[PDB]
């Protein structure tokens, strides 16, 4: 069985919600509800399975390749998304409810800001974050996620998956919407994409991919709507990059100690 | 907010690369191309009163730590990382430390997974034989006999029935049987009797090995030589004996030729598969030696001094009994070490 | 009680069935209940049968008839090929429809005595 | 197609698809491969379409297909 | 084999041991195993009742119990020759286990055979966790099976709501229908929305089977090719 | 307080207790670091395995009870603990690995990097049956003197004289090399195939990737046939 | 069973395949052969006369340019490039015509609105199909009906 996972200073959660961001109500939507809903759904599929016994991370890397097990890496990569984005928004990670510590002051670390700087081409944060809002309002139509990645060759770069879209694999990054028309260097893309999985000698026809999300904004009406409403889901994302919990963020990028 | 710290090691690490890439530079270049004229200049350069200073400190510099010194004497993971340049992309090596630091933090995120049997968890988190039940028995297949066809009628009073064609061994005797042999394993492991844990079926030695670290004991997977304990002096005495005080640590004493000959029996010995070990029990009778076994349907029950009922065949059948006569042994080894303290 | 236990036990939940595991006639749909181990009990032989699986089997599949025999071995097939067929037919995506036209038999309806 | 003739007695030949036999009827003609390729047929993979499938009673399924060739 | 005495006995002849003075000093087993006698009666032991469905074992039915004509109209009036023949071996037989919900379960899977075709895992987690509410079908923690129809059946005579174990089993084979066909619908959307955001699968099911049948066909390729060859010669002899 | 005396080793009821330790000690490393990439280096097959022997082994894994599969076991695992990834390995492997490996390295090798003298020229020597070469090759553009005469006048088959030219065919350096051949014992067959042999051990100096070519042609060989006095 | 935005959509197959003198006739054009499920993502459409073929024609610029690239290369084309792309090409063409020609439409009839934006506020997270159920009993029937065309009685 799949649980929903203890969160710190879950009293001040169901209280006051998430400061700046979420209120009460919208973070019950989003995890105490939401996330349950996934779990659930997550354990009627795989109970009585092999996959009952791994995490939801590794159960989307073992089921990216089978179109057929798509229902369980949907519910696996929701699941596995929302906690990155609920993470990283969290006031503290940290658990002072005894400490009652009201002074969480992070900010953005060196490691990070040098690899914005090399990455974007010299763009300051406040310029990628931006990039990152007009990303999602121009590219993600209707549910999806917002991620900063970080590929095998140190860059980061912004990668927008529409409904569950795991960043860890390109085959199911879920980044071009085909129900609309698509360009012909989309259409390049993508039919480079299927070339390079079709190189790969294994029987189940996967390639290996080491990108990894450093940022995770959920874009799903479970997370904006109650608070925001329809249409203000660019004033959500705002708000989500302004407050993010950077002790998190900088933990996730590679150091080498 | 410490970073430069580390930035600061960095950079030396840097500096040191470049030194050492054109020393080698140096290495290759032809002495007359550079010894001539940097003698020539040397003619033509008068040393002054800071040029001696070096002049006389680099050698004793160099005639006390590279001459006049004792050659030998009579960031720590992965402290052999070559980290790759800051513009090159990451190496294989540094992918795998990647990935592990991904592994211990975000890998894990979504959800729990509860009320899923792991394997590995039968043999380090064995429970404590009072917690055992009989659903907890069931759940390992400790309850599934042989063939009825291969019944050895001896066994009748432990059978709870038959169904699908096998005998179903009474668990609830199991329990008790389990609880019985248990206590005897934490009185002999608090005693400082030596236990010794035999199987010799496939699959078996993880177990049997953990279950001899954690009691302090003793153990055999591969073979039972014929006479290990009746012909000891043949087989045996040519290994190591040593003396131990009541803490269990060694005392160093040498010990006389005469000690290290006598034959050293086993207090208890624990057989995973008695059917294939009749030499053994056989042996333990001669010698006196009381012992423990599990019993499946078509195992005599009378071979050994204390008998549990159960599934011999399945690996976590015995990894789950011999586990929780593991633990009941280092409860017993805890508490003789603990009068010892106080 | 043990017995009502017993009676729940996974092993009690597979149907007896003692039909050919080999058998070479027309085969039109599955006979045996394909078993599965995880990738963690293989290696480990545990299949939660009777007896541990010789370490031979790297199939994670099998089929199998009795726990235990007169033979001192386990009588089973290391297949499990069937489910591989159901989810073939499934990828074709083609309804299986009625021939004859008769009702679903899936849906609770209003016979009569037409 | 497993079988470089008709079967006998049926105008239908026989194909193998996704683990199951299917009864295969052509557009007009039988592909030149056929002939060529003889009793090796099964050895090449075609393409076919899928008509209809029924259930029989016997537990079977009848699964009709078509042999799209590249035209 | 004999009944052994010598491995229960250890304590005992190890006391003659240590009373005559041939052992010195006392085994560290002595005292454990003086505290917890070995048990030594290894007897037979009958019993009465068959724990899977009640049945009593041992009971005799007098004919001052069988007072009214049987199915072929006639009276009991004496003791058959079954009756008359002693049945002590029936209290040691171990019985055999029999449940009512075996019976059902042969049922669906001869209804359903394709259901056996979905893996089962017999390897257990739990069973003393199993906190299961039978009113409906679908519980958190095990597979939508045939086992979940053959318990919501039981549930179903078990709180009377049916009557007949057949109309219990179909009401819980519709509700098992239903949710399986919910089931067959989210994964053929759930792929379809998938393809539609730009997802990529490098091999389907179907390819898959091709490529094994070509292995194999290759390797029969080469073997017929063989085969027909030794047979042209072996023939011209 | 109370002493007692108990066997050392956990296997000390084994066939081979010692062995059983020492394969028991390397399976917790292999356990603790299974996660640790291999190398990728051992598809270029580094040259590097220096083991004990199997009889060195058995001073310290039970002498006579040591059998060829306990000792093949064993390589088994130092072999897969040493082919761990340098730059990810530990110190506690390395630990474990060092009393396994071959007390030679106590000593130095006795292999000095051959280089052309002073006046460019490689000297080699060669023996064939009771013929002796001692060849002088420089560059050049194809010049040869044998103990001072001409080719054609020292060696009347031409068969000889191409058992000569074949290491400088074999490089593709007939006319790049000067050659002053000294030979003296046996006959004309053994003096130019001792030639030959000098030939090409003298060509390695000059370009030391061109070895692997040369031993897979045959010339860097020595021919050990001789006349045997019958028995 | 639709996870995010989308909508499942009661179609009526427009029995007019032949593409001549097409969409002239408000009623020899407006018949129906068969109804039918369809369910659309986001911002689709289930009418499939509009944005058919889109992927083969993209696919044959694809092909067209890289093949004429291949050309300023100078290079033998391919073993299987050309069977490969060939194939690709036959079957994303045979998986789009219709029983007679290629020109298959649809007629909207009912649509089901999917997106949480519907029934999050009012049903919550959980009450997707307390949704659906009363969807289906506040249906009125009258306005399917009107849009139904007539049937194709070509039978
Ligand atoms: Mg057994």
């Amino acid at each position: 069985i799949h649980v929903v996972p203890k969160l710190p200073n879950s009293k001040a959660l169901l209280q006051n919600g998430v400061p700046n961001i979420l209120s009460s109500s919208g973070f019950k939507t989003v995890w105490f509800d939401y996330q349950r809903y996934l779990c659930d759904k997550l354990t009627l599929a795989t109970a009585g399975q092999s996959l009952e016994s791994y995490y939801p991370f590794h159960i989307l890397l073992k089921t990216a390749g089978n179109p057929l097990q798509s229902n369980i890496f949907n519910l696996a990569s929701s699941i596995h998304n929302n906690h990155l984005f609920v993470e990283n928004i969290l006031p503290s990670a940290v658990e002072h409810g005894t400490n009652s510590n009201a002074v969480v002051k992070t900010e953005p670390s060196r490691l990070f800001l040098s690899k914005i700087k090399d990455s974007f081409n010299g763009s300051d944060w406040e310029v990628v974050k931006e990039e990152m809002i007009y990303r999602a309002e121009n590219e993600v139509l209707g549910q999806g996620w917002l991620f900063l990645v970080e590929n095998n060759e140190k860059k980061l770069f912004i990668l927008t998956s529409n409904n569950n879209g795991t960043p860890y694999y390109f085959p199911r990054n879920q980044s071009f919407d085909l129900n609309s028309a698509i360009s012909i260097d989309e259409f390049a893309t993508l039919k480079q994409m299927k070339e390079l999985i079709g190189k790969s000698t294994k029987l189940n026809g996967k390639v290996q991919d080491w990108t990894m999300p450093i940022i995770c904004v959920n874009l799903w009406d479970h997370a904006y709507l109650h608070d925001y409403g329809v249409g203000n889901r660019s004033k959500y994302v705002k708000n989500v990059l302004d407050n993010l919990n950077w002790s998190v963020v900088n933990n996730r990028i590679f150091s080498g100690i | 907010p410490n970073n430069n710290d580390e930035v600061m090691l960095l950079q030396q690490k840097l500096l040191y690369d470049e030194i050492r890439s054109e020393l080698k530079s140096l290495s290759q270049v032809p002495e007359d191309e550079i010894l001539p004229e940097l003698k020539k200049s040397l003619e033509q350069d008068k040393l002054s009163d800071k040029e001696q200073q070096l002049e006389a400190e680099l050698s004793d510099f160099f005639r006390n730590y590279a001459l006049l010194n004792k050659l030998f004497d009579s960031t720590k993971p992965y402290p052999n990382l070559i980290p790759s340049a800051n513009d090159k992309p990451y190496s294989s090596q540094e992918l795998f430390l990647r990935q592990l630091n991904h592994s211990m933090r975000t890998a894990k995120l979504g959800a729990t997974i509860s009320k899923v049997y792991y394997p590995h968890k039968d043999i380090f988190y064995p429970p404590l034989p009072e917690n055992i039940t009989v659903e907890s028995l069931m759940s390992a297949g400790v309850h599934l006999g042989q063939s009825t066809s291969l019944w050895r009628s001896s066994t009748q009073s432990y059978i709870y029935g038959e169904y699908k064609g096998i005998h179903i061994i009474d668990l609830n005797q199991t329990l008790s049987y389990l609880k019985r042999a248990a206590k005897v394993v934490e009185g002999v492991s608090e005693s400082g009797g030596i236990i010794l844990f035999l199987g010799t079926r496939q699959g078996q030695k993880r177990g049997l090995e953990e279950a001899a670290k954690k009691t302090h004991g003793y153990y055999v997977s591969t073979r039972w030589i014929p006479g290990t304990l009746t012909n000891s002096t043949e087989i045996s005495g040519i290994w190591e004996k040593q003396e131990i005080d009541s803490n269990d640590n060694p005392t160093e004493r040498a010990l006389s030729p005469n000690e290290t000959s006598k034959q050293v029996k086993p207090d208890l010995l624990v057989v995973l598969n008695p059917t294939e070990n009749r030499n053994a029990l056989l042996e333990a009778i001669k010698s006196r030696v009381p012992t423990i076994a599990i019993i499946d349907t078509d195992s005599e029950p009378s071979l050994v001094t204390y008998p549990i009922p159960g599934n011999d065949d399945s690996l976590r059948s015995v990894n789950f009994l011999l586990g929780v006569l593991a633990r009941a042994g280092q409860r017993g080894l805890q508490n003789r070490l603990a009068r010892n303290n106080e | 009680t043990l017995a009502e236990l017993l009676g729940r036990s996974r092993i009690a939940q597979v149907a007896n069935n003692h039909k050919p595991l080999t058998y070479t006639g027309k085969k039109f749909h599955p006979t045996h209940q394909i078993i599965e181990t995880k990738p963690s009990t293989l290696y480990r032989q545990e299949w939660g049968l009777k007896s541990a699986i010789p370490s031979k089997i790297k199939s994670r599949y099998l089929v199998y008839n009795d726990l235990d025999t007169l033979e001192r071995i386990t009588t089973f097939e290391p297949r499990g090929g069937t489910q591989w067929n159901r989810l073939r037919f499934q990828e074709m995506g083609v309804p299986i429809v009625s021939n004859i036209g008769r009702q679903n038999p899936f849906f609770k309806y209003i016979s009569r005595p037409e | 197609i497993l079988n470089v003739v008709k079967e006998n007695n049926d105008n239908k030949w026989l194909a193998a698809i996704g683990g199951f036999v299917a009864d295969v009827v052509f557009f007009q003609s039988p592909p030149s491969s056929f002939n060529s390729m003889g009793d090796f047929i099964r050895m090449k993979t075609f393409l076919f379409e899928i008509l209809e499938a029924s259930m029989e009673k016997n537990g079977s399924v009848s699964m009709h297909a078509r042999l799209l060739e590249p035209q | 084999m004999k009944i052994q005495t010598n491995a229960v006995n250890v304590l005992q002849r190890t006391s003659a041991y240590l009373k005559s003075g041939l052992l010195k000093e006392t085994p560290a087993w002595y005292n454990v195993v003086a505290s917890i006698p070995p048990s030594t009666k290894f007897t037979r032991e009958p019993r009465f009742k068959n724990p899977s469905n009640g049945h009593i074992i041992g009971k005799l039915v007098d004919v001052t119990e069988q007072p009214h004509a049987n199915n072929k109209g006639l009276y009991k009036t004496r003791p058959n020759s079954s009756d008359k023949r002693v049945g002590v071996k029936r209290l040691y037989r171990p019985p055999k286990l029999t449940y009512v919900e075996d019976r059902l379960r042969s049922l669906f899977y001869k209804q359903h055979p394709w259901e056996l075709s979905r893996p089962k895992i017999l390897v257990e987690n739990e069973i003393g966790d199993e906190n299961y509410d039978w009113s409906h079908m679908l519980q958190i923690g095990r597979p939508l099976d045939g086992e979940s129809v053959i318990q919501r059946t039981m549930y179903l005579i078990k709180t009377k709501q049916y009557g007949d174990m057949v109309e219990a089993y179909d009401h819980a084979r519709y509700e098992f229908y239903a949710l399986r066909m919910q089931e067959e619908t989210e994964q053929q959307v759930a792929l379809e929305e998938a393809e539609m955001f730009g997802s990529l699968f490098g091999v389907s099911a179907i390819e898959h089977g091709i490529q094994k049948e070509q292995e194999v066909l290759d390797v029969w390729e080469k073997k017929v090719v063989e085969e027909t060859e030794l047979m042209a010669a072996r023939t011209s002899n | 307080l109370p002493r007692r005396i108990v066997p050392k080793l956990a296997t000390f009821y084994s066939a081979n207790p010692n062995h059983e330790d020492r394969i028991n000690r390397l399976e917790r490393l292999l356990r603790k670091y299974i996660k640790l990439p291999s190398q990728n280096n051992n598809e270029a097959q580094q040259t590097k395995a220096p083991w004990i022997s199997f009889d060195e082994y058995a001073l310290i894994g039970g002498g006579t009870k040591l059998k060829p599969t306990q000792y093949t076991q064993l390589l088994y695992m130092l072999n897969k603990l040493h082919n761990i990834d340098p730059q990810l390995t530990n110190d506690e492997i390395t630990s474990e690995l060092s009393q396994y490996y071959k007390k030679s390295s106590m000593l130095s090798n006795n292999i000095k990097i051959k280089t052309l003298d002073e006046f460019g020229r490689s000297i080699a020597v060669g023996k064939r049956k009771s013929s002796t070469a001692k060849v002088f090759v420089v560059r050049g553009t194809g010049e040869i003197l044998v103990n001072g005469r001409q080719l054609n006048d020292y060696f009347l088959k031409m068969k000889d004289r191409e058992s000569i030219m074949y290491p400088l065919q074999v490089i593709e350096s007939v006319g790049k090399y000067n050659i002053f051949a000294t030979t003296s014992g046996g006959g004309p067959t053994g003096q130019a195939e001792s030639i030959m042999h000098a030939i090409a051990k003298a060509l390695v100096v000059f370009n030391p990737l061109l070895k692997s070519r040369l031993h897979k042609a045959g010339v860097l060989t020595r021919d050990y046939r001789h006349v045997e006095r019958k028995k | 069973a639709i996870s995010g935005d989308g909508f499942t959509w009661l179609v009526a197959r427009r029995q007019l395949d032949k593409r001549a003198m097409r969409n002239d006739m408000p009623n020899r054009d407006i018949e129906y052969d068969k109804l039918f499920i369809l369910n659309t993502y986001n911002a689709g459409t289930p009418f499939n006369f509009s944005t058919s073929g889109v992927m083969n024609e993209l696919n044959n610029q694809y092909t067209n340019m890289e093949k004429q690239r291949a050309k300023e290369a100078g290079n033998l084309e391919d073993s299987e490039m050309t069977a490969k792309q060939a194939k690709t090409k036959f079957i994303y063409e045979t998986q789009q015509k219709g029983f007679s020609g290629k020109e298959v439409s649809y007629i909207p009839l009912l649509a089901i609105d999917a997106s949480p934006k519907t029934w999050l506020t009012d049903y919550g997270v959980f009450g997707k199909r307390e949704y659906l159920e009363r969807v289906w009993d506040s249906i009125e029937w009258k306005i399917v009906e009107s849009r139904l065309p007539q049937r194709t009685k070509i039978q």
